[PDB]
């Protein structure tokens, strides 16, 4: 039966089996096999697995003793495959409209609509945007928008931190670039997101060789693999920073990165929805006016709205009061915002 | 403050200290206490003490309601008979008597089965009419008709909150989670308050579930009182089932009040704005007549390509494309092409006669039988294409008019469906009495009388379908009969609310899995869907049955059951191995808006090797999207480039470019792995406008 | 890092006052061999903080 | 109890670093500072373990 011949192939397999990289097809079914250290006898292949699945120079299943080619490889999994491949569409498409409302449309019709409906480009002959940078003040919504398009997705979403690629072994970074874009290739049209790559410029590290000539090579592999060859087709890639100065302009140049999208701090019309929805789930003495908080602070982030709208509940619930007086918003905003440069030292502005 | 003055007040059992302490504790009952009621352990000794003892009940339910109790908490308030927009009223009425009265209504609703819970329940109804917060208190007082007098108790001023909010969440949760019988207390008292209200089609959505004849007369005297007009004619005809436009055309044939509701609500006036404006506002190009029509000739994909060109409907151009397209065609493809003209012509009543008349009474049996089939396709309000076929029908074994019985009996089933229309069925008694070895005689018998017989008054086990049960069990040959007869049997089970017809056929029919497969067919068609998990987990169990065809329909029941709470509809049916199960989910996608996880399942389901399952993917694939659309088309072009592959290719090219009328014919299409005679019945699946 | 949504509470430490310098003066003056007749408010007064 | 100490002479089964298993009752072991090695499992432990 097939269990007997299958067990015979299993007995061709000697239980310590190794994993080694091919170099070249030697066409007459005896091959020559590199290990990680490359001890390469003229070994043969177990001739029931398909030899013609693999290109030359691809990893296989081997033996220790005779080193004979036994089986086919499956994948490569690192601590990054767990993190690069996002498992679920996590959460938070939006809990509050009124965050930005401007570049929401821009990321929507720039990223979502060419992806979700790629038939407009037939009508007009337009290429899709390949690289878009999302950058500005810290904690604007950029990471939150990455989790938005992560949740409101249509693709195999990929989440990458830019500092994941930093190793001490030689070539290890570009190897994880190759596994990286292999992941970016072989699922479906996937949304790659890469964040905090403004912290790859003036950066020197401990677990490292010669610093100026290590990550130059890895980022060089990013420049070659990212938007050089290997036909983009439909592979969405979105990166994000906070600053711009350490950016090598060789990737900033078009072809590679197409759209550079800033982020302002929100205006008072959009503030009211963030103030309101951050207060949508709390007991509040509604006689107080949020418009003092909406008017007063001029360059708030939404974390300032968050911190005040939690902090006033820390001041009312500090004394077991379910609803919040206006002076708890006073101590709230004066507790959040510190070192208000108004008078004292110079205050030349008066 | 400090409890040193006020904590020793519980220690004397003197009456005046209690009867001025309890108003003082009522004064400090605005915050409950200073704390989380540390008085509890010293005042449960005072349980045994009895002048102003209902105030002591207010104290007792206040502290027992303050910590925890499921039955002893509302026990003082049912002894108190509540006596003596506030924060205190937000305490002791809103939340304390919300959860307290809610566990009294739940605990007595599950315990006994009095009127004290009716009086306190209407007191909480009135009290939440004071507090005026819906979408909570409502779903609490659903459990506690009672809900009927709640709806006429509450619907005075706020219309859209109770209608949109309460009818949305309670209709959706009532088809989702709540079982059937309280739903009619939905369907009738929502009939009542919307009787007081405008925006009539919500009542017509009540007509989607009631199937009642009084509401359509009330909505026609009312929808004539509110004079768009032909628009509610259109979704009147799309919303109605097969029974109530014949009952509607007789109860409106008597009075009619303008005689325009007779012209609208049978036929002939839903399509008259459509088809000229279909020509007007839209413009289709000749490059799909030719370009999708340039798919090469094998006299099979020329047949199916002429069928795709039959579904182009900038005019009826394929009707008059000369000759020798049907001359190269074979028999059931001559059924396909002789009925192809009517599929271009789901309008043009007088023009249908002068286009089919060339192919009427012709030299070929399939030209005339498919021609009368097209006469069944074109319209539903003529009854003048009855007599050229209806008199011919009687053949007694295997003559021409039997094949016209293939075309017209189903076509008259396409044309008319009464309450129980019977002259066609008295014609059907020698049709099933014929019992031709051609399958589609009894096929369109069961399916056509089922099209008359869907939407019935909880079905019927009348001698029509009982006759085809016994005469079904007469001969056990050609098991498509054992498959396509419980088709129309289950169609006559439709219109059910409470059908024990599954038990009746479970007594009469059951045997070896031809008729146990009839048992699983009635198990499908009589159990349309509610919050009914007990047969869903039974769905889990008999999924593991050794007979692999009752799995097909029995698990195919999914998209009928859970069509609304569609998040559960992705399951592991692809992850199973009983290869027709992948076909079952491949049915269970459907024809709707076509979300991203659907096509994500069509990535893997697109790629499979058996031409039955690979033939089963492009139908629902391109059916759910009626490049983006042509990207899976050229993907199938990459899949193949047998003739089954080119036929599924023409199937996707076809489909690319709870109403009962769209529910039958794909469930009729569930036995595809067979002759082109069955593919002659492939050209019947009319479900689109 | 200095976004407040990253570090919520941000507390400066000033020099403690003569009340607090007096209290700590009680704390670490407590365990000594002590001579009666001492004013600690003078010494905490002499502290700049 | 003292005669047990021949069990000490079996040098200890060193720690293995498994990424994950695959089918056919075999795993993927990446030895400490070495490469990947698909090997077969024992019986007192499971594929589900
Ligand atoms: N509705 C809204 N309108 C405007 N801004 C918002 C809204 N909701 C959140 N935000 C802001 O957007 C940010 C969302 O989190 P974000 O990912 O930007 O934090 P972060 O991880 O610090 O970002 P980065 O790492 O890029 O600095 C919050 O800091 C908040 O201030």
């Amino acid at each position: 039966k097939q269990e007997e011949e299958r067990s015979k192939v299993d007995d061709l397999r000697g239980t310590p089996m190794s994993v080694g990289t091919l170099e070249e097809i030697i066409d007459d079914n005896h091959a020559i096999v590199s290990t990680s250290v490359g001890s390469e006898h003229y070994v043969s292949i177990l001739s029931f697995v398909d030899k013609d699945l693999l290109e030359p120079g691809c990893s296989v299943l081997l033996n220790h003793k005779v080193h004979a080619v036994i089986g086919v490889l499956m994948d490569d999994t690192d601590p990054l495959v767990t993190v690069m491949k996002v498992e679920k569409a996590p959460q938070e498409t939006y809990a509050d409209i009124g965050g930005l409302d401007n570049q929401i449309q821009e990321i929507k019709e720039s990223v979502e609509l060419p992806l979700t409906h790629p038939e407009y480009y037939e009508e007009m002959g337009i290429k899709p945007p390949k690289g878009v940078i999302l950058y500005g003040p810290p904690g604007t919504g950029k990471t939150l928008l990455a989790k938005a398009v992560a949740n409101q997705t249509s693709a195999t979403f990929l989440r990458v931190v830019g500092s994941e690629l930093i190793q001490k072994y030689l070539g290890d970074g570009p190897k994880l670039v190759r596994e990286l874009f292999r992941v970016a290739e072989e699922h479906a049209p996937s949304i790659v997101f890469i964040d905090e790559i403004d912290a790859i410029g003036t950066k020197r590290y401990d677990s490292n060789s010669g610093g100026e000539r290590e990550i130059q090579r890895t980022m060089l592999e990013l420049l070659n693999q990212l938007d050089g060859f290997d036909s983009r087709g439909d592979v969405k890639v979105i990166m994000a920073t906070n600053r711009i100065e350490t950016l090598d302009p060789a990737l900033i140049r078009p072809g590679r990165i197409d759209r550079k999208i800033e982020f302002p701090l929100p205006d008072e019309k959009t503030k009211k929805r963030i103030f309101q929805i951050h207060t949508s789930r709390m007991t509040l003495a509604d006689d107080v006016t949020l418009d003092d908080l909406i008017m007063a602070k001029d360059d708030l982030s939404g974390a300032d709205i968050k911190a005040i709208c939690t902090e006033a509940g820390l001041m009312a619930l500090r004394e077991r009061r379910m609803k919040v007086t206006n002076e708890d918003f006073k101590k709230s905003k004066e507790n959040v915002l510190y070192k208000k440069q108004e008078g004292t030292p110079e205050g030349l502005y008066l | 403050r400090d409890k040193a003055p006020v904590q020793p007040q519980q220690s004397p059992a003197a009456a005046p200290g209690g009867t001025d302490e309890k108003p003082s504790g009522k004064e400090r009952r605005d915050a409950g206490d200073k704390d989380k009621e540390q008085e509890l352990s010293e005042e449960d000794k005072q349980l045994q003490d009895e002048l102003y003892r209902p105030a002591l009940e207010e104290l007792r339910r206040q502290i027992r309601s303050s910590t925890t109790s499921m039955t002893s908490v509302p026990k003082p308030l049912k002894f108190l008979r509540p006596h003596y927009n506030k924060r205190f009223a937000a305490d002791i009425i809103s939340v304390l008597a919300m959860t307290m009265s809610g566990e009294r209504e739940c605990l007595k609703y599950r315990l006994v089965g009095a009127g004290e819970v009716a009086k306190e329940w209407q007191e909480l109804d009135d009290a939440e009419k004071v507090q005026r917060e819906p979408l909570l208190t409502l779903v609490k007082e659903i459990v506690p008709l009672l809900m009927e007098i709640e709806q006429v108790d509450m619907l005075e001023k706020d219309i859209d909150e109770n209608a949109y909010a309460k009818v949305c969440l309670y209709l959706t949760s009532c088809v989702n989670y709540v079982p059937e019988p309280e739903n009619s207390a939905l369907l009738r008292c929502a009939l009542g308050v919307f009787r007081k209200f405008s925006r009539f089609p919500e009542a017509l959505r009540l007509a989607l579930m009631l199937n009642d004849m009084e509401l359509v007369e009330d909505i026609f005297t009312s929808c004539k009182d509110v004079v768009m007009l032909g628009r509610h004619g259109v979704f009147l005809e799309l919303s109605e089932d097969v029974e109530e436009y014949e009952d509607l055309t007789e109860i409106m044939s008597n009075v009619q009040l303008n005689s325009n509701f007779l012209a609208l609500a049978r036929e002939l006036d839903i399509m008259e704005p459509k088809v000229p404006d279909d020509i007007y506002k839209t413009h289709l190009e000749n490059n799909r007549f030719g370009g999708s029509g340039s798919q090469v000739d094998s006299a099979r994909m020329n047949l199916a390509s002429s069928f795709v060109n039959g579904f182009v409907n900038q005019d009826k151009l394929l009707t008059d494309d000369g000759n020798k397209w049907l001359y190269k065609n074979k028999d059931h493809g001559m059924l396909s092409a002789a009925a192809s003209l009517g599929m271009i012509l789901l309008w043009d009543v007088d023009g249908g006669l002068t286009q089919i008349d060339k192919y009427l009474y012709s030299s070929e049996d399939y030209i005339k039988s498919g021609a009368l089939l097209a006469c069944g396709i074109v319209n539903s309000g003529v009854r003048n294409e009855c007599d050229p076929a209806l008199a011919l029908l009687s053949d007694y074994v295997l003559h021409n008019s039997n094949t016209m019985r293939l075309g017209s009996i189903f076509g008259l089933g396409l044309a008319y469906a009464g309450s129980n229309r019977e002259d066609v069925l008295t014609l059907l008694l020698p049709v099933m009495g014929d019992s031709k070895s051609s399958m589609e005689v009894a096929g369109v018998t069961a399916l056509a009388c089922g099209m008359i017989a869907v939407g019935s008054c909880n079905g019927d086990v009348t001698s029509t379908i009982l006759q085809t049960i016994m005469e079904k069990s007469e001969t056990e040959l050609k098991d498509t009969y054992a498959r396509w007869l419980p088709l129309g049997l289950g169609l006559n089970h439709l219109g059910k609310g409470e059908a024990i017809e599954a038990i009746l056929a479970a007594l009469e029919v059951v045997s070896e899995p031809f008729r146990s497969f009839a048992n699983t067919l009635v198990d499908v068609c009589a159990y349309a869907g509610s919050g009914n998990v007990l047969k869903v987990q039974q769905l889990l169990h008999i999924c593991s049955e050794h007979f692999d065809s009752k799995e097909k329909e029995e698990d195919k029941d999914k998209k009928e059951k859970k069509d609304k709470d569609k998040k559960e509809a992705p399951a592991d049916m692809g992850a199973h191995q009983g290869v027709a199960v992948l076909g079952i989910a491949l049915i269970a996608m459907g024809e709707e808006i076509g979300a991203e996880m659907a096509l994500r399942t069509f990535g893997h389901l697109l790629r499979y090797g058996e031409p039955t399952l690979r033939r089963a993917v492009p139908l629902a694939l391109a059916l759910i999207s009626v490049s983006h659309d042509a990207d899976p088309e050229v993907s199938y072009n990459s899949i193949f480039a047998a003739r089954l592959a080119a036929m599924l290719r023409q199937l996707a090219q076809y489909h690319a470019k709870k109403g009962t009328l769209t529910l039958c014919p794909y469930h009729s299409d569930r036995q595809l792995m067979s002759q082109v005679a069955v593919a002659g019945l492939l050209t019947v699946l009319v479900s689109f406008l | 890092l200095l976004r407040p949504g990253r570090i919520d509470r941000k507390i400066e430490f000033p020099p403690p006052n003569e009340e607090a310098r007096l209290d700590i003066l009680k704390i670490h003056s407590r365990k000594m061999n002590l001579t009666r007749g001492i004013n600690l408010r003078k010494i905490a007064e002499l502290m700049p903080g | 109890l003292r005669e047990e100490l021949q069990l000490l002479q079996e040098q200890g089964s060193y720690v293995g670093e498994v990424v994950r298993a695959m089918d056919k009752k075999k795993v993927l072991v990446k030895v400490h500072p070495e490469g990947k090695f698909v090997v077969d499992v024992d019986k007192n432990i499971d594929i589900n373990d």
